[PDB]
Protein backbone atom coordinates (compact mmCIF):
# COMPACT_ATOMS: atom_id res chain seq x y z
CA UNK A 1 0.00 0.00 0.00
CA UNK A 2 1.19 4.22 0.08
CA UNK A 3 -0.07 6.02 2.63
CA UNK A 4 -1.25 9.63 2.63
CA UNK A 5 -0.61 10.51 6.61
CA UNK A 6 -0.41 14.60 8.01
CA UNK A 7 -0.05 14.01 11.55
CA UNK A 8 2.72 11.27 12.45
CA UNK A 9 1.98 7.84 13.40
CA UNK A 10 0.44 6.51 16.37
CA UNK A 11 3.56 6.21 18.62
CA UNK A 12 3.63 7.35 22.48
CA UNK A 13 6.64 9.56 22.91
CA UNK A 14 8.27 9.80 26.58
CA UNK A 15 10.40 13.14 26.29
CA UNK A 16 9.36 16.21 28.35
CA UNK A 17 11.10 19.75 28.22
CA UNK A 18 13.89 18.24 30.58
CA UNK B 1 -7.08 4.81 13.41
CA UNK B 2 -8.00 2.61 16.73
CA UNK B 3 -6.24 1.24 20.03
CA UNK B 4 -5.73 -2.28 19.84
CA UNK B 5 -3.92 -4.77 22.71
CA UNK B 6 -2.29 -7.92 20.80
CA UNK B 7 1.40 -9.19 20.61
CA UNK B 8 4.07 -8.53 18.25
CA UNK B 9 2.90 -11.42 15.68
CA UNK B 10 0.57 -8.89 14.64
CA UNK B 11 3.12 -6.39 13.03
CA UNK B 12 5.22 -9.74 12.51
CA UNK B 13 3.18 -10.75 9.28
CA UNK B 14 2.91 -6.66 7.46
CA UNK B 15 6.71 -6.47 7.09
CA UNK B 16 5.74 -3.95 4.69
CA UNK B 17 3.88 -1.55 7.21
CA UNK B 18 6.56 -2.42 9.90
CA UNK B 19 9.16 -1.08 7.77
CA UNK B 20 7.20 1.91 6.99
CA UNK B 21 6.43 2.70 9.92
CA UNK B 22 10.08 2.52 11.06
CA UNK B 23 11.01 4.55 8.26
CA UNK B 24 8.64 7.29 9.07
CA UNK B 25 9.45 7.49 12.81
CA UNK B 26 13.23 7.00 12.22
CA UNK B 27 13.10 10.44 10.03
CA UNK B 28 10.14 11.96 12.26
CA UNK B 29 12.52 11.43 15.40
CA UNK B 30 16.03 9.80 14.85
CA UNK B 31 17.30 11.06 17.97
CA UNK B 32 14.44 8.89 19.71
CA UNK B 33 13.89 4.94 18.95
CA UNK B 34 10.54 2.78 18.75
CA UNK B 35 10.07 0.79 21.18
CA UNK B 36 7.49 -1.97 22.22
CA UNK B 37 6.25 -2.57 25.45
CA UNK B 38 5.24 -6.20 26.76
CA UNK B 39 4.73 -8.13 30.04
CA UNK B 40 5.85 -11.25 30.24
CA UNK B 41 4.19 -14.30 32.15
CA UNK B 42 4.83 -14.91 36.30
CA UNK B 43 5.33 -11.42 36.53
CA UNK B 44 3.30 -9.30 39.31
CA UNK B 45 3.09 -5.93 38.09
CA UNK B 46 0.38 -3.97 37.14
CA UNK B 47 -1.03 -2.74 33.38
CA UNK B 48 -1.36 0.40 32.30
CA UNK B 49 -2.51 1.05 28.60
CA UNK B 50 1.34 1.36 27.35
CA UNK B 51 2.33 -0.72 23.93
CA UNK B 52 4.24 1.51 21.18
CA UNK B 53 6.29 3.48 22.75
CA UNK B 54 9.06 6.34 21.90
CA UNK B 55 11.86 6.76 23.72
CA UNK B 56 15.31 9.22 23.11
CA UNK B 57 18.30 6.98 22.13
CA UNK B 58 20.82 9.13 24.84
CA UNK B 59 18.84 7.65 28.20
CA UNK B 60 21.23 5.41 29.63
CA UNK B 61 19.12 1.70 31.03
CA UNK B 62 19.57 2.20 34.76
CA UNK B 63 17.57 5.92 34.31
CA UNK B 64 14.71 3.63 31.99
CA UNK B 65 14.34 0.86 34.21
CA UNK B 66 13.97 3.71 37.22
CA UNK B 67 11.18 5.89 35.49
CA UNK B 68 9.41 2.60 34.56
CA UNK B 69 9.92 1.05 38.06
CA UNK B 70 8.09 4.17 39.75
CA UNK B 71 5.53 4.17 36.66
CA UNK B 72 4.38 0.60 38.05
CA UNK B 73 4.53 2.12 41.59
CA UNK B 74 6.47 -1.68 42.51
CA UNK B 75 7.39 -1.80 46.40
CA UNK B 76 11.20 -1.08 46.89
CA UNK B 77 11.70 -4.86 47.78
CA UNK B 78 9.56 -5.96 44.47
CA UNK B 79 11.66 -7.66 41.65
CA UNK B 80 11.44 -6.21 38.31
CA UNK B 81 13.63 -7.65 35.21
CA UNK B 82 13.92 -6.33 31.92
CA UNK B 83 14.63 -7.88 28.57
CA UNK B 84 15.63 -6.44 25.29
CA UNK B 85 14.71 -8.81 22.88
CA UNK B 86 15.73 -12.08 24.17
CA UNK B 87 19.21 -9.98 25.87
CA UNK B 88 20.05 -8.33 29.48
CA UNK B 89 22.32 -5.70 28.54
CA UNK B 90 24.07 -3.68 31.92
CA UNK B 91 22.50 -0.58 33.31
CA UNK B 92 25.33 1.47 32.67
CA UNK B 93 24.42 0.98 28.72
CA UNK B 94 22.00 3.43 26.98
CA UNK B 95 19.07 2.83 24.72
CA UNK B 96 21.56 3.66 21.53
CA UNK B 97 23.66 0.79 22.69
CA UNK B 98 20.99 -1.53 22.58
CA UNK B 99 19.29 -0.35 20.04
CA UNK B 100 22.23 -0.44 17.52
CA UNK B 101 22.65 -4.03 18.82
CA UNK B 102 18.88 -4.91 17.83
CA UNK B 103 19.50 -2.89 14.38
CA UNK B 104 16.62 -4.61 12.47
CA UNK B 105 15.26 -4.50 8.52
CA UNK B 106 12.01 -2.97 10.31
CA UNK B 107 13.87 -0.89 12.65
CA UNK B 108 11.88 -1.77 15.63
CA UNK B 109 13.15 -2.13 19.55
CA UNK B 110 11.13 -5.07 21.89
CA UNK B 111 10.93 -4.89 25.36
CA UNK B 112 9.87 -7.24 27.59
CA UNK B 113 9.71 -6.47 31.77
CA UNK B 114 8.90 -9.79 34.73
CA UNK B 115 9.12 -10.21 38.32
CA UNK B 116 11.10 -13.22 37.86
CA UNK B 117 12.90 -14.50 34.83
CA UNK B 118 10.45 -17.72 33.46
CA UNK B 119 10.29 -18.75 29.82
Amino acid sequence: GAMGSASSEDYIIILPES
Amino acid sequence: GSPEFKFQYKEDHPFEYRKKEGEKIRKKYPDRVPVIVEKAPKARVPDLDKRKYLVPSDLTVGQFYFLIRKRIHLRPEDALFFFVNNTIPPTSATMGQLYEDNHEEDYFLYVAYSDESVY
